[PDB]
């Protein structure tokens, strides 16, 4: 049992406590690790890789699943409307919320002990891991149903089947559009998105489109956006008491404070009127989930950066001098040479105390040590490995929503007025969103504006 | 694999018509650089004592986390320029990407 034991037996692989250590006392404890499982179990052979459970593509896979068991389960197959089931014991404000899974060790109940609710159940396992995630998990099923609601009006003579793949299909694209419309240029900032995300042209089969290994680890950068607490706002954006801050430790698996404390609404204003925590090289992530990470739900609390840097290692990562050479970037073999980098030379003696080389520093932690680009929140590494990323995952995808033949010219005309504050509108009680861009917009209500002034979808081109 | 198709698969097989697993479900990521691990081919480093990583001791995860992540949370900063659903949605796009199976 590796949740229970620090013997490192295969598949445990558990982080070491070192002396002095700020929260475990005791040398003989660890925080608990599992090895990735490995793609060829027992293999002396072939070089250890791990596995991807997921579809690489921006297809909304995490709203229908990558399994067709779980797909079909996900599922409204009570009637031939295309629907995503719904939860039957509970709503929000008349509004569908997630179905519940049937988990024999559900987490989710030990996070409230008497209000005994259980895990949702969405197209990715992970949903119900923090509230703000089942929060958009639960707009995106929403929307699906919308979607389906909207078509079956347009085309009585579609069945089932027709009116799920066509609000499926919606839905991929509304992913697609605002990942690389709005979120990855305020990601990578300027420079690199016109770097690795020139003007996209066409399908090309030869663009492989697979997850690299490197990119499960490089995206974790978004740990350094992560507050100390979940935000909850009533409908006049103000803290909505009691516990408008709830600490992130105290949310996280709790799926009871969506179904009793208010629903999604609070949760998705939170989110858009409050600001972001910003990667700081000397304030690169907080405590909740440095030192309580899933502590209501485990032995321990555990760390999340230090098992980042764990996980790099059980998945046999190059480190940060061998990915800056990948990306065509400067290699610094010393302090001094690390210092200039990182245009911060407290940092590289940090590092170098801890390294001995840059050669050795885990991608995470190089990573997000590096200086910020220009309107972008990750340095010239990070860009370079999630630009490359994205690129292979647009290029090399048959159905991107821009290729000839997904959509017609009138169609994709249409979804290129879709948004995320849009989205909020059409399947919230809230009524003033986020101005474009949702991502930058964090100012209640100097960035806020009416859903009546926000264009809606319109769906006459789908008219068969 | 289907001549014609409208739709997309739910494991993502078909995408790609010439090598139809790639982006599918369950399958092993795509390597950008080769693996390295202690032993050249599946034991991380750090598994061993003593063992050296190009020359220099494995720092422990936790050491690294403890002395560079930590920081007060009294002097967190906050983004100027950014919302949390610019958090929410990194997470919610990286759960469309990718999931490592554990035991
Ligand atoms: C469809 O996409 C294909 C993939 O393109 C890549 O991915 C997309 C997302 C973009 O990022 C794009 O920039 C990427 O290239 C694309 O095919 C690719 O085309 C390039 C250019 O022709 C090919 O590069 C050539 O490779 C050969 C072979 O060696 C390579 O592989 C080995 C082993 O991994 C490496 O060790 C090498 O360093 C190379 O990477 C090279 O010999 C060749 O270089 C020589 O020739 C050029 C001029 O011809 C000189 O400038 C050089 O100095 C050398 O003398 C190129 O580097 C690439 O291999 C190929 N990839 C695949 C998978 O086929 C295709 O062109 C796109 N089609 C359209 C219409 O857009
Ligand atoms: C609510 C905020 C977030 C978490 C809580 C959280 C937690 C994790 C954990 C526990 C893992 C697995 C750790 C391990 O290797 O043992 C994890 C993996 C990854 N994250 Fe995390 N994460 C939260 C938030 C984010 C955000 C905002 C991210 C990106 C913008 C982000 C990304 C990722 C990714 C892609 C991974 C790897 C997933 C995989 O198994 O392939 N996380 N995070
Ligand atoms: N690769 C990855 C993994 C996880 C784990 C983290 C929790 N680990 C243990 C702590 C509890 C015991 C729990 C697992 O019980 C669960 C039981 C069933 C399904 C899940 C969780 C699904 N699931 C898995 C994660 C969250 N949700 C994660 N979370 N956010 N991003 C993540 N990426
Ligand atoms: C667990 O959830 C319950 C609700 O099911 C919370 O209980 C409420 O607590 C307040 C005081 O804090 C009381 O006024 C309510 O009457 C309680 N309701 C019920 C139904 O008991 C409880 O606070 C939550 N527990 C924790 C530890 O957060
Ligand atoms: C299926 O759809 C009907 C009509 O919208 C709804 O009343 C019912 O609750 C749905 N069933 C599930 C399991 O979501
Ligand atoms: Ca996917
Ligand atoms: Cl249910
Ligand atoms: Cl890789």
């Amino acid at each position: 049992n590796c949740e229970t034991s620090c013997v490192q037996q295969p598949p445990c692989f558990p982080l070491k406590i070192p002396p002095n250590d700020p929260r475990i006392k005791n040398q003989a404890d660890c925080i608990p690790f599992f090895r990735s499982c490995p793609a060829c179990p027992g293999s002396n052979i072939t070089i250890r890789n791990q596995i991807n459970a997921l579809t690489s593509f921006v297809d909304a896979s995490m709203v229908y699943g990558s399994e067709e068991p779980l797909a079909r389960n996900l599922r409204n197959m009570s009637n031939q409307l295309g629907l995503l089931a719904v939860n039957q014991r509970f709503q929000d404000n008349g509004r569908a919320l997630l179905p519940f899974d049937n988990l024999h060790d559900d987490p989710c109940l030990l996070t409230n002990r008497s209000a005994r609710i259980p895990c949702f159940l969405a197209g990715d396992t992970r949903s119900s891991e923090m509230p703000e995630l089942t929060s958009m998990h639960t707009l995106l099923l929403r929307e699906h149903n919308r979607l389906a609601t909207e078509l079956k009006s347009l085309n009585p003579r579609w069945d089932g089947e027709r009116l799920y793949q066509e609000a499926r299909k919606i839905v991929g694209a509304m992913v697609q559009i605002i990942t690389y419309r709005d979120y990855l240029p305020l990601v990578l900032g300027p420079t690199a998105m016109r770097k690795y995300l020139p003007t996209y042209r066409s399908y090309n089969d030869s663009v492989d489109p697979r997850i690299a290994n490197v990119f499960t680890n490089a995206f974790r950068y978004g740990h350094t956006l992560i507050q100390p607490f979940m935000f909850r706002l009533d409908n006049r954006y103000q803290p909505m008491e009691p516990n408008p801050r709830v600490p992130l430790s105290r949310v996280f698996f709790a799926s009871w404070r969506v179904v009793l404390e208010g629903g999604i609404d609070p949760i998705l204003r939170g989110l858009m009127a409050t600001p972001a925590k910003l990667n700081r090289q000397n304030q690169i992530a907080v405590d909740e989930i440095r030192e309580r990470l899933f502590e209501q739900v485990m032995r321990i609390g555990l760390d999340l950066p230090a098992l980042n840097m764990q996980r790099s290692r059980d998945h046999g990562l190059p480190g940060y001098n061998a990915w800056r050479r990948f990306c065509g970037l400067p290699q610094p073999e010393t302090v001094g040479q690390l210092g200039t980098v990182l245009r911060n030379l407290k940092l590289a003696r940090k590092l170098m105390e801890q390294y001995g080389t840059p050669n050795n520093i885990d991608i995470w932690m190089g990573g997000v040590s590096e200086p910020l680009k220009r309107k972008g929140r990750v340095g010239p590494l990070l860009a370079c490995i999630i630009g490359t990323q994205f690129r292979k995952l647009r290029d090399g995808d048959r159905f991107w929503w821009e290729n000839e033949g997904v959509f017609s010219m009138q169609q994709r005309q249409a979804l290129a007025q879709i948004s995320l504050p849009r989205i909020i509108c059409d399947n919230t009680g809230i009524t003033t969103v986020s101005k474009n861009n949702i991502f930058m917009s964090n100012s209640y209500p100097r960035d806020f504006v009416n859903c009546s002034t926000l264009p809606a979808l319109n769906l006459a081109s789908w008219r068969e | 694999c289907p001549e014609q198709d409208k739709y997309r698969t739910i494991t993502g097989m078909c995408n790609n018509r010439r090598s139809p697993t790639l982006g599918a479900s369950n399958r092993a990521f795509v390597r950008w650089l080769p693996a390295e691990y202690e032993d050249g081919f599946s034991l991380p480093y750090g598994w061993t004592p003593g063992v050296k990583r190009n020359g220099f001791p494995v720092a422990l995860a936790r050491a690294v986390s403890n002395e560079i992540v930590r920081f007060p949370t009294d002097q967190l900063t906050p983004d100027q320029e950014r919302s949390l659903m610019f958090m929410q949605w990194g997470q919610l796009l990286d759960h469309d990407l990718d999931f490592t199976p554990e035991p």
